[PDB]
This record gives structure tokens, sequence and C-alpha cells, in this order.
């Protein structure tokens, strides 16, 4: 019935994210329903399709030979219904390294198994993606403070491994944030926080930082950004909504050709920031795409 | 040599498990599409028709779901990191289908189910 049902999933207003609230206990009127899917659709084929989608109306950067890496990639069934939605979605020749904690197999062209602080590369990436949430996130015996773990690993990738002009969706929930990410997010040229229609019933989020300036461009305290974000999911009930998944005409990235270049910290001035904020320039070298993973040796 | 003998007709493995009544390999990831593709068996984006369904490649992989080696040269798979459409009427089993099938050289289509080069 609402507006919004036809789209990917909704974005969070402009006028949530400037206040100052203090985080209350997320309640969802429909916590917990389920989407109706199309026959033999997996929810996570749903979600990153909606995710996608909704990338497709940003200023991302697209550059020939686009690096992506997808974290978190590796489900319960062994498989990583996520990567082939992404590897759908990007052009063909995009590299498309993912990595989780458990075993799984993929259509990435590398896979990387083990915690994501044992993974290193000296390689910057043009888009990151995270679906990872920790099991006991679930074990809520304390006040809901900011998350440590793999969230302080993906603040430093980003910091370090990220691309001037490149992007991120990270996986939040109520229980599953971080202060200093949020606070990240004021280092892009716009960020949001989008929630699927199709798990509108869930306080799952992707934080979305779009072109990274790799400086604040404005001051985001994450304590009162994460409230602000409960305080918009508790007094804006989305409806449940799979629409959009039955027009895939439009879904693959539009190749933009965005121009890679190299520049030392000197070299980022007004004009190259208006070319990263408007997805025109990528900043990094073209070297060869080397990863790793720490192996720790014992008896 | 001998290792090399000894190995497991896992293809062969799998039409009998299914004759003695065994469910059919689950979770291959099925993919939204448009449903108006070129029909071709495996491919670099789903390319499903109106009378297929395209899955993520690794997923319908025996090889790769079952942590084995590939017969392939090399152990390469020809799944995995493509997309692969099988027929809406055997969509209930695609590592089944891929195995019995084969894709046609020319066309591109699989042999019995969108190849008509005769
Ligand atoms: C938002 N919320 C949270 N809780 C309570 O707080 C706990 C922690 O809350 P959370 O941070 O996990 O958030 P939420 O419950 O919204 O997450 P949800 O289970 O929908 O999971 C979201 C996504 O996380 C991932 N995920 C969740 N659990 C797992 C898991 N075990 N393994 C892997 N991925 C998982 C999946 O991708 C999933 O789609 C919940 O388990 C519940 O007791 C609520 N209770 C009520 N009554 N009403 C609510 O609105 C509510
Ligand atoms: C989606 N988006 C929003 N902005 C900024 O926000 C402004 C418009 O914000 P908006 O796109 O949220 O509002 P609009 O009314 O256009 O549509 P809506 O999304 O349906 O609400 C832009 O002119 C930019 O300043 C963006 N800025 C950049 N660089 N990239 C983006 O993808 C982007
Ligand atoms: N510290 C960590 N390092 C790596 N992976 C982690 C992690 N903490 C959690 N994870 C992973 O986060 C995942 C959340 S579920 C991921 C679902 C997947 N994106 C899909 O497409 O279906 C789990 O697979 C879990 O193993
Ligand atoms: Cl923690
Ligand atoms: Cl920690
Ligand atoms: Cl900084
Ligand atoms: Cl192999
Ligand atoms: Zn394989
Ligand atoms: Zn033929």
């Amino acid at each position: 019935a609402s507006s919004q049902a036809w789209q990917p999933g909704v974005a969070m207003p402009n006028l949530y994210k400037m206040q100052r609230m203090l985080l209350e206990k997320c309640d969802l009127q429909n916590y917990g329903d389920s989407a109706t899917l199309p026959k033999g659709i997996m929810m996570n084929v749903a979600k990153y399709t909606q995710l996608c989608q909704y990338l497709n109306t940003l200023t991302l950067a697209v550059p020939y030979n686009m690096r992506v890496i997808h974290f978190g990639a590796g489900s319960d069934k062994g498989v990583a219904p996520g990567t082939a939605v992404l590897r759908q979605w990007l052009p063909t020749g995009t590299l498309l390294v993912d990595s989780d904690l458990n075993d799984f197999v993929s259509d990435a062209d590398s896979t990387l198994i083990g915690d994501c602080a044992t993974v290193h590369t000296a390689n910057k990436w043009d888009l990151i993606i995270s679906d990872m949430y920790d099991p006991k996130t679930k074990n809520v015996t304390k006040e809901n403070d900011s998350k440590e773990g793999f969230f302080t690993y993906i603040c430093g990738f980003i910091q370090q491994k990220l691309a001037l002009g490149g992007s991120v969706a990270i996986k939040i929930t109520e229980h599953s944030w971080n202060a200093d990410l949020y606070k990240l997010m004021g280092h892009f040229a716009w960020w949001t926080a989008f929630v699927t229609n199709v798990n509108a019933s869930s306080s799952e989020a992707f934080l979305i930082g779009c072109n990274y300036l790799g400086k604040p461009r404005e001051q985001i305290d994450g304590y009162v950004m994460h409230a602000n974000y409960i305080f918009w999911r508790n007094t804006n009930p989305i409806q449940l909504s799979s629409y959009s998944l039955f027009d895939m005409s439009k879904f693959p990235l539009k190749l933009r050709g965005t121009a890679v270049m190299s520049l030392k910290e000197g070299q980022i001035n007004d004009m190259i920031l208006s070319l990263l904020s408007k997805g025109r320039l990528i900043i990094r070298e073209n070297n060869r795409v080397v990863i790793s993973s720490d192996v720790l040796v014992n008896n | 040599s001998t290792v090399l003998s000894f190995c497991v007709d896992a293809a062969k493995a799998y039409k009998d498990y299914l004759a003695s009544g065994g469910q059919p390999i689950t979770n291959c990831v099925k993919m939204l599409c448009t449903h108006t593709g070129t029909g071709q068996a495996i491919t670099v984006t789903p390319e499903a028709n109106m009378d297929q369904e395209s899955f993520g490649g690794a997923s319908c992989c025996l090889y790769c779901r079952c942590h084995i080696d590939h017969p392939n040269p090399k152990g390469f798979c020809d799944l995995k990191g493509k997309y692969v459409q099988i027929p809406t009427t055997c969509a209930n089993d695609p590592v089944g289908f891929t195995l019995k099938n084969t894709v046609c050289t020319v066309c591109g289509m699989w042999k019995g189910y969108g190849c008509s080069c005769d």
C-alpha cells in the first residue's frame, strides 16, 4: 500500500540523522514477520538484490578492473548467496574476493577462510561489502554498547585499504553496531542507513558510505547516530515488501569507466574532492591484487 | 598412479543415490533475473529464458559442494564464478542436471534442452 513498498528498501531520512536521541530498546510492530518471497528464492538472495538495487541509485565509482571485497559471505548452508548476487550485479571482469570465519563454496575469484583479522592486502579496494554478524549478539545480557570484534577490523580496513572515491555497505543491527563506524560515515561524500524491504521486520540495516574522501566532511557522534537510527526504526514501521525483486531489467551496475589515478596526499584539492563526490574518480595504483590469510602454527 | 587408479566415480554415485530414493542436494542458489535471457547453459550473468531458472554455478557443482577434486583439466571448475540455466522442470535438482547433461560447444545450449544444431 505504502509508496516505499515498490522501492528496494528505505533509507534513514536526513531529519532523523540531525536529532540527538538517547539509545532506546528497538521495538518493531512487525518484528520477526517473514516477507513473501518469489517461489524458491532465498532470503539472502532477495536481501542482497534489494541492497544492489539501492546501490544503483547512488554515485558509486565503477572503474575498469573494479576491486570488490565481501566479508561475512559464508552461510550455514555452505554456499555464498550474497556473493552470487554481487557477481551478477558487478561488471564482468570485476575482481571479487569474499571471506568468512567458516568454510563455504563461492562464485568469487578468491575466497579466504578465517577470522577477518587474519585477512591482509597491500592493495586498495573500490567497494567493501560486509554482512558479518556475531551469533553471540543474540545474548543481550548488558546495556547496548558499541561492539568491537570484526567492527574494529572493518574500521581499520576502511581507513587503510579503501580507495578515495570508493564506497562501503556494512551490515548493522540494533545490537551489532560500532560508534567508530558511524563516525567514519562522516568521511564519505554521503552516507545512510538502508533497510531492505524484504527485511523491514528486522533492526538490520546496511550502513552505506558513498565516495570515501579520506578526511572528515561532517563530524558524527556514533553513540548519538545509532540512537537516531533506532528512533527512526521505532517510529517508522516499514511494510514487508518483495515487489522490487520482480523487475530486474536495470539490475546490473552501470559501467561508468570511472578514471583511476595515483595522487600524493598534497594533490587532494577541492577540485579532486568534487570529482570523488560524484563517483567520477578512484585514487589508488593499478598494481596486481594480492591477498593473504594469516595461519597460526600450533602443535 | 595407484591413487589415480583407485579414484571416486562421484558422478556415477550421485545417480545411484537418487535411484535409492536419496533427497537431491539442496541450497543451490537460485538468482532473480528477467527470464528473457539467451537460454545458453553456462553464462557470465543469469541468462534464463521463460522455461529456465538461473543458479549460482559453484552451488550446483557436485565437486564444489562435496569438497572433492574436479575431473576437468587440473581440477578446473566449469560452473564456479558463472551462472547455470536449468529447465524449470528439473530445477528441483540442479546438481543432478549438470552431471547427467552436457553443453553443446557450438550454440552453447544444453544438449536435449535447447541445442538444435541438427
Ligand atoms: C530489534 N529487536 C531485537 N530484539 C531482541 O534483541 C535481540 C538482539 O537483536 P539483534 O541486534 O540481533 O537484532 P534483530 O533481532 O533485529 O536481528 P535479526 O534476528 O532480524 O537478524 C538480522 C540479520 O542478522 C543476521 N543474523 C541474525 N542471527 C544470525 C545468526 N545466528 N547467524 C548468522 N546471521 C545471523 C541475518 O543476516 C539476519 O537477517 C533479538 O534476538 C531479540 O531478542 C527484539 N525483540 C523484540 N521483541 N522486538 C524487536 O523489535 C527486537
Ligand atoms: C543519494 N545521494 C544523496 N546525496 C546528497 O543529497 C542530495 C539529495 O538528497 P537525496 O538524494 O536523499 O534527496 P532527493 O530528493 O534527491 O531524493 P530521495 O533520495 O528520494 O530523498 C544530493 O544533491 C547530494 O548532496 C548524495 N551525494 C552523493 N555524493 N552521492 C549520492 O549518491 C547522494
Ligand atoms: N570475526 C569474523 N570474521 C569473519 N566472519 C565473521 C566474523 N564474525 C562473524 N562472521 C560471519 O558473519 C556471517 C553472518 S551470516 C552471513 C550470510 C551471508 N552474507 C549470505 O549471503 O548468506 C557468518 O557466516 C559468520 O561466520
Ligand atoms: Cl565487543
Ligand atoms: Cl575485540
Ligand atoms: Cl583521518
Ligand atoms: Cl580441484
Ligand atoms: Zn566445481
Ligand atoms: Zn548446439
